[PDB]
């Protein structure tokens, strides 16, 4: 296949949370969310995720309850089984922007945004295609291309026309820690997020990790001494022949 | 402002400058072709997509860490 | 070594308790060592370094 | 007693009979009469409001 | 493949001139990269036994050919554990290389041949 | 080469403290050591494992109910 | 073609002595040294023509093929591609 | 008499794993039966945890799968170790196999554990190609769509066998719910018969790297090999451990997070690893029913290895043009399953064709030829 | 005595097997059955209440407590085979004993075909009485109040066991 096909592939850039023994910055991931919140959530769903999932990850009990009541939801229907809202709590998941994808795709000139839910890990790239993808907009398209009607140039996405246009440019966000909100630092942020979204035992995970290597290889080296300490009558054997 | 930007700009004047003519070379001769009449009845249209992703697959490279550390 | 080998390997009931409460030490030991370790290379990264902010 | 439901209003102290086994509980939801060895536990609940408990 | 065909081939290439004056060095050769030589066994110690005919070869064995063939197992297997190899005498110069074996399997083989072509004759 | 009294050599292997409580304790704190972590690791992975049959998260999160009062009459 | 413990199927063993020494009365580790470094050599030597010549052959074929794989899909490689398809 | 011969349910297990006599020269390629034993192992306890989260219901599959990520303690840890034990599991069956062709395993007196080990192999793709398809993700059901209308190829009735292995008129809801009870089972059938192979060989005996008898010098399989099996088993661990914990999805494809979609089709659907070169070698036949009687026979002349061996020589330790012959097949089995993956593109039609040629070759004409030669190599060289 | 004590644990693996494949149909007497035989755990002291709620998954018996009852249900039968192939292997020792209590070291019979046809006769008895209550009567086995889709409010009249235990 062409190259364009393949679309270009993203730089190696270093996450924080590269590294065996690294986790997630989190002050990054708070920033991504409120990225997310005021960027993404406008297209794109993110539903896997509930509020008490960014419970002492991104945000406290109370900031996560805030945001839980601010919403409605669905209740069960009350005596007269008329259907009732109700304000959200901890346990609900992240509502998205439209209620099936009929709608999405008739707000988005057919495209359909995908949940972002599980991004990092569904594309090649993971975090570095986010962040490429988000900030790989040219001013203008290398001449000769000819993008499909509502398509946007984008080499990171395979074939080169994308339905999503830019959308972070500097300012867009104010970041409430006070970091200024350029499209780079917005776009490393949301990257971070979204990692995050889609494998958030990952700090956890590495932690265990590397008691188990602690323990795993300790265990190997005994295991060679015990087996060459018990090995040893058969290797150390000595023969005297007489033929009979 | 994006430290991106200026980042970008510095790898393509410097490490990434034979690509970058490369790249310049074939955007002048794709518009010529583009401005010659009979262009929409031709059976091979050149792009220059390969060339861009040459240049850009450069730049990412003299750029990706030193945009990071910035962030 | 003789007095240690009496007392703590020589039966093989006295074995296996030494070893399991080795097991129950080097547990509790090595949990409380690996989070201060984690903790400190990954400092002012976690949740409970960015906490007091909120 | 076992874990069945008990209907409340009847009973024999006037709060809750278990159907079961004929366990009878009581307004405070004490066990009076039958099989039942324990009174009918309390959940950890709390007033948030004087209109709203939550448990 | 039977140590019959193996034998009878090979004597069809060693009485042609031309085929022996290219097939012998490249045999000698073979066997000397074969390296079976460096764990002090001879050829016929690696002839695979596990079938009726061969172990009734080896029970024909003579007791002192036998003896020593058992030593020459027991020692390869101890070099090959210990991954070691055979020094000094332990090495198998060529001319120790005999065919004790090959008589014994080719008479075993000979009368099991010569059964089943007489299971399948016809009175004329 | 031919008498079985003498024995092989074996002086390149030989320990000299070969009959000594300190030289079969160090063993014994091998073995020792490697039944601990064995122990120590079988119980990591025996809890960490079993532990997914307690309640998950989204279970847990179901609990805390609230209710109103001013709905419910008298008697 | 295999008995048991005592039954064995060996043919008769005879003269042969075999002699050894307790776990505890050895140096499990004796010539470790030596073997890490002489030994292995050795070894890796006496095998190394066995692994390199097919891997060197064949990684040299997938070279060949994933570089024009490369090339036909190039601009530079329009002509050659029509022809092979 | 000691217990564990008097016994009788003890002695089996004593001639087992306790007095099994083995050859004392057993190397480090001896381990990956163990190493078979203990994926075996892990795959029962995992995937039996798994099933006790997971929801074989089209609608609600794929999601049954995030909340053991998400929700369920240790769910993510008990995926990966099972995603990931998927893959160790066909290396080291690979190694064993290989180990089995170079010592000559498959020779005489050891035929019939070397058989039903072919089934064994068998065995293991369906378990897990069925396995794959539960998750339901775009892999799952682009790959169980094509592999299962390989199937159409059967004459006359091809079709209509489809149509009952999905029950429906494609890949949905029916297939899902049946591959779930099958690959639940299919383990259960593989420790039958990996237990049958094990039967089979305590007849003969393990062979060894020598390819001579080892009734001349036996070790208890216990404290020896019991004690050189824990290295490689701790080994095994380190390696398991750096994919689960730091790499978890290093071995899969990213098109797996994305639900199953039957209007989407993925840009590539390619095997897992594991399959790659009987993949290739189908593609190289153009039939399609050609392509499939390829791509099983490639499996099945696995049966004919002790008849097209005409060596006199049990194994390849002493055969140097063996083993020249053998690393040229291992390596041509590595590019088959390179080829597997790329696209159907020039020049790489043609290579996967050269390289199913030599694949069959090896079986057909070349070790027959290689193995006589060497014979009369042998015999010649050492009068 | 090895054969019969084997047979003492198969007699286990079947009730639990059963026990676990009934809470399957999630009919009320599924539910109420698994409520009351799994509370008898919480008898066990200091740690009864929580083994229970370990063995649910949850504070009562719900969704977590039927997957993990279908993943071992489908587990538990292939335990009991093997058990059921301990339990002979361990009667071939003395061999079946037989009507009398004496040996029968003095009179041998092979399984086939004595055996084999006269196991072929109850075979077709069991089948005679299968079809007679899985085509006539599927029923007369069961509880009506199995065919109410589980209801953890409402308590059933009486909650009984199957018959068999
Ligand atoms: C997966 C899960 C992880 C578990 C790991 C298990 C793998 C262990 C195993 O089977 O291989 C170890 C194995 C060591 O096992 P060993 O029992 O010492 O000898 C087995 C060989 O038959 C002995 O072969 P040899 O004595 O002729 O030694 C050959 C070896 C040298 O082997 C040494 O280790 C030295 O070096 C090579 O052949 C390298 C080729 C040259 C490349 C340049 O490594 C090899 O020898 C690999 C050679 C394969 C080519
Ligand atoms: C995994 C479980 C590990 C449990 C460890 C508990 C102690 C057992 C152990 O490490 O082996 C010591 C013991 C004995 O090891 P041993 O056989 O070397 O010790 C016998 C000789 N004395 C007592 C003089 C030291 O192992 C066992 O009893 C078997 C248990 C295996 C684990
Ligand atoms: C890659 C190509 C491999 C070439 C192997 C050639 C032999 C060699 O050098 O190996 C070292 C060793 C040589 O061991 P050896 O037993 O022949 O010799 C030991 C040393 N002497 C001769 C002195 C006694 O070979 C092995 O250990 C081979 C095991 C093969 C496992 C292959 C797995 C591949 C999976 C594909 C499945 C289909
Ligand atoms: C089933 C899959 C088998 C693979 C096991 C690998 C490790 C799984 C355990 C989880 C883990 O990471 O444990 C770490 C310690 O590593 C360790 O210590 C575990 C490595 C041990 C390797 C071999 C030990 C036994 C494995 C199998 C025995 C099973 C028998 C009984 C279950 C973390 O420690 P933590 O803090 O999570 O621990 C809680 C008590 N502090
Ligand atoms: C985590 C998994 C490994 C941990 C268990 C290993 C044993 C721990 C220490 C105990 C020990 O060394 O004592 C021996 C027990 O080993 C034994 O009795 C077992 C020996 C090795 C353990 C496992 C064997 C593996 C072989 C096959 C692997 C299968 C993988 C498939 C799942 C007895 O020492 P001694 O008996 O030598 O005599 C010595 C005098 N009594
Ligand atoms: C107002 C519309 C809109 C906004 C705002 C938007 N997106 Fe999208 N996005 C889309 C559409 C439409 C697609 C599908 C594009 C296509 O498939 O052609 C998409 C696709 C994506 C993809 C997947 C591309 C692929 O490989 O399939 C990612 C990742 C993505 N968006 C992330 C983001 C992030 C991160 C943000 C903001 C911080 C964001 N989007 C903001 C409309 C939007
Ligand atoms: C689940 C898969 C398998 C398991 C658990 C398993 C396990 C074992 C074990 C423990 C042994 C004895 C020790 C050893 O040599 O490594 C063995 C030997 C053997 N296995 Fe397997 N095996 C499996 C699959 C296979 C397959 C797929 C084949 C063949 C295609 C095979 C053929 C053999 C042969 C021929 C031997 C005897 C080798 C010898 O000692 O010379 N096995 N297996
Ligand atoms: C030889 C043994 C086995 C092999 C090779 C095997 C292989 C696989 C594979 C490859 C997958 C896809 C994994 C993924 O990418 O997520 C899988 C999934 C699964 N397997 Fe197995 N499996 C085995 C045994 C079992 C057993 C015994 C069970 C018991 C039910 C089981 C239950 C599952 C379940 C529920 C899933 C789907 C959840 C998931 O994807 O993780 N497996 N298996
Ligand atoms: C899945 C359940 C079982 C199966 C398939 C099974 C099968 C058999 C078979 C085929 C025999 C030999 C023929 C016969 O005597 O009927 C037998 C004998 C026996 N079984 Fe079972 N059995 C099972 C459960 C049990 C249980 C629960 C017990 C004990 C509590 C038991 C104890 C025995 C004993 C003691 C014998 C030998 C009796 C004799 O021949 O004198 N079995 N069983
Ligand atoms: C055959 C076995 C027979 C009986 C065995 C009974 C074992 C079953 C008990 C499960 C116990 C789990 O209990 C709970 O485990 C988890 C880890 O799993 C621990 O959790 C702790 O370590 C984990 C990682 O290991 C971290 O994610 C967590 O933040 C930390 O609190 C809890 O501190 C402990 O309370
Ligand atoms: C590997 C997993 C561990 C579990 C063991 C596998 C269970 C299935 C094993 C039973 C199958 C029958 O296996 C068979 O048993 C008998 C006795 O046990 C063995 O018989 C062998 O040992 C006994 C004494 O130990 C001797 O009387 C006999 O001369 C010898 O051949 C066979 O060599 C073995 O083939
Ligand atoms: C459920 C059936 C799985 C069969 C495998 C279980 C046995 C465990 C492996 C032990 C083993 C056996 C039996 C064995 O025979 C052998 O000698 C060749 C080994 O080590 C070199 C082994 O490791
Ligand atoms: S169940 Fe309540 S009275 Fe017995």
């Amino acid at each position: 296949m062409t190259a364009a096909e393949h679309g270009l592939h993203p730089a190696e850039y270093p996450w924080p949370q590269n590294g065996m023994l690294s986790t997630f910055d989190h002050a990054s991931l708070r920033r991504g969310y409120q990225v997310y919140k005021e960027v993404c959530a406008a297209c794109h769903s993110l539903d896997r995720i509930a509020w008490r999932n960014l419970v002492g990850v991104t945000h406290t009990t109370d900031e996560a309850k805030a945001f839980a009541e601010e919403l409605e939801y669905d209740d069960e229907p009350d005596d007269e089984g008329n259907p009732r809202k109700r304000p959200g709590k901890l346990a609900d998941y992240i509502p998205g922007p439209y209620p099936n994808e009929q709608a999405a795709r008739a707000a988005n000139q057919g495209a359909l945004p995908p949940d972002l839910s599980l991004i990092a890990k569904a594309r090649h790239g993971g975090a570095d295609y986010i962040f490429a993808l988000l900030t790989g907009y040219p001013d203008e398209p290398p001449a000769g291309v000819v993008l499909a009607p509502g398509m946007n140039y984008n080499p990171y996405f395979p074939g080169g026309g994308i339905g999503m246009a830019r959308t972070l440019f500097d300012g867009v966000v104010e970041y409430e820690d006070g970091t200024p909100a350029t499209t780079s630092q917005m776009a490393k942020d949301v990257a971070a997020f979204l990692t995050w979204a889609a494998e958030p035992e990952h700090d956890e995970r590495k932690k265990l990790g590397l008691k188990a290597i602690i323990v795993i290889s300790a265990m190997l080296g005994l295991s060679v001494y015990i087996k060459k300490f018990k090995w040893s009558p058969i290797k150390n054997r000595k023969f005297i022949y007489n033929p009979p | 402002p994006d430290p991106a930007i200026a980042l970008h700009e510095a790898a393509a004047e410097g490490p990434c400058h034979d690509f970058k003519h490369h790249f310049d070379e074939c955007v002048e001769r794709v518009t010529k072709a583009q401005e010659a009449e009979d262009y929409d009845h031709a059976e091979y249209k050149e792009d220059c997509v390969e060339e861009f992703f040459h240049l850009q697959h450069c730049i990412n490279d003299n750029t990706a860490d030193k945009l990071f550390r910035v962030l | 070594a003789t007095t240690f080998y009496n007392v703590f390997v020589k039966r093989n009931s006295a074995f296996v308790a030494t070893i399991l409460a080795s097991a129950f030490v080097f547990d509790m030991t090595f949990e409380t060592a690996i989070d201060n370790f984690w903790d400190r290379i990954n400092a002012g990264k976690q949740w409970k370094d960015i906490r007091h902010k909120y | 007693h076992l874990g069945c439901v008990p209907i409340g209003e009847a009973g024999d102290f006037g709060g809750w009979f278990c159907p079961c086994h004929g366990s009878h509980y009581d307004i405070s939801g004490r066990i009076r009469r039958g099989p039942a060895p324990l009174n009918l536990e309390i959940p950890e609940y709390d007033f948030a409001d004087a209109e709203t408990l939550v448990i | 493949a039977s140590i019959t065909s193996v034998v009878k081939t090979s004597e069809l290439i060693l009485k042609s001139p031309l085929l022996s004056k290219i097939v012998v060095p490249l045999a000698k050769t073979y066997v000397k990269f074969s390296g079976y030589r460096q764990l002090g066994f001879k050829m016929n110690d690696l002839i695979i036994e596990e079938t009726p005919n061969m172990q009734l070869a080896l029970r024909r064995l003579p007791p002192t050919e036998s003896y020593d063939r058992v030593y020459r197992l027991i020692r390869a297997t101890q070099f090959s554990l210990s991954h070691k190899l055979a020094t000094g005498n332990d090495i198998t110069k060529p001319e120790e290389d005999d065919h004790y074996l090959i008589p014994y399997i080719l008479d075993v083989e000979a009368e099991a041949f010569e059964k089943d072509a007489l299971d399948n004759l016809e009175v004329v | 080469g031919k008498s079985t009294y003498k024995i092989p050599d074996f002086t390149p292997y030989l320990k000299k403290d070969r009959n000594t409580d300190a030289n079969r304790l160090f063993s014994y704190f091998m073995i020792g050591s490697f039944g601990m972590l064995s122990a120590a690791g079988a119980k990591a992975t025996v809890q960490d494992f079993l532990s997914n049959m307690s309640a998950s998260a989204d279970v847990l999160a179901m609990a805390k109910v609230e209710v109103k009062l001013g709905a419910i009459p008298l008697g | 073609y295999m008995g048991w413990w005592g039954h064995m199927g060996s043919p008769p063993q005879k003269g042969i002595a075999g002699y050894t020494i307790s776990p505890f009365a050895a140096r499990p580790f004796a010539g470790v040294v030596h073997a890490a470094i002489f030994n292995t050599f050795r070894r890796t030597k006496n095998q190394a023509l066995f692994v390199i010549l097919p891997v060197s052959f064949f990684y040299y074929v997938w070279t060949q093929a994933s570089e024009k794989n490369e090339w036909l899909y190039t601009k530079a490689g329009r002509h050659e591609l029509a022809k092979a398809l | 008499m000691a217990l564990r011969k008097k016994n009788s349910l003890l002695n089996m297990a004593n001639s087992y794993v306790l007095d099994s006599p083995q050859p004392s020269n057993l190397n480090y390629f001896w381990n990956f039966g163990s190493l078979l034993a203990l994926c075996l192992v892990i795959q029962l306890a995992t995937g039996i945890t798994l099933a006790m989260h997971y929801t074989s219901h089209a609608s609600l599959a794929f999601d049954s799968v995030e909340h053991i990520m998400r929700d369920v303690n240790f769910g993510w840890f008990i995926r990966y170790a099972h995603a990931n034990t998927a893959s160790f599991f066909f290396i080291c069956i690979y190694a064993h196999m290989g180990r089995n062709i170079y010592y000559g395993s498959y020779k005489t007196p050891r035929v019939l554990p070397w058989s039903i080990g072919v089934i064994i192999f068998l065995l293991l793709i369906i378990t897990a190609f069925m396995g794959y398809v539960l998750v339901f993700g775009q892999m799952s059901l682009w790959g169980a769509t094509v592999i299962c209308n390989l199937v159409s190829a059967i004459p006359w009735l091809g079709e209509d066998i489809v149509h009952f292995l999905w029950g429906g008129f494609s890949v949905g809801n029916p297939t899902l719910q049946r591959f779930f009870a099958l690959h639940y089972l299919m383990p259960f059938v593989l420790a039958v018969f990996a237990l049958l192979h094990l039967i089979a060989l305590h007849t003969a005996g393990s062979s060894n790297p020598l390819g001579i008898t080892s009734n001349v010098d036996k070790l208890s399989m216990h404290p020896y090999y019991s004690f050189k099996d824990l290295i490689t088993v701790f080994a095994f661990l380190l390696m398991f451990t750096l994919f689960v914990f730091f790499s978890p999805d290093k071995l899969g494809h990213p098109d797996n997070y994305i639900p199953a979609n039957p209007m989407v089709t993925p840009a590539s659907i390619v095997p897992e690893w594991y399959l790659l070169p009987f993949y290739a070698i189908l593609r190289a036949i153009p039939d399609k029913l050609g392509g499939v009687i390829a791509m099983v026979a490639a499996i099945l002349i696995l049966l004919i290895l002790p008849i097209v061996d005409r060596s006199i020589i049990r194994g390849n330790a002493f055969k140097p043009i063996s083993k020249l012959l053998f690393g040229f097949f291992i390596c041509n089995f590595l590019l088959l399953g390179v080829l597997g993956q790329v696209h159907i593109e020039p020049p790489f039609i043609v290579l996967g064709q050269i390289c199913t040629i030599f694949y069959f070759s090896y079986f057909l004409i070349l070790l027959p030829m290689v193995s006589t030669i060497e014979n009369i190599f042998f015999y010649i060289g050492s009068l």
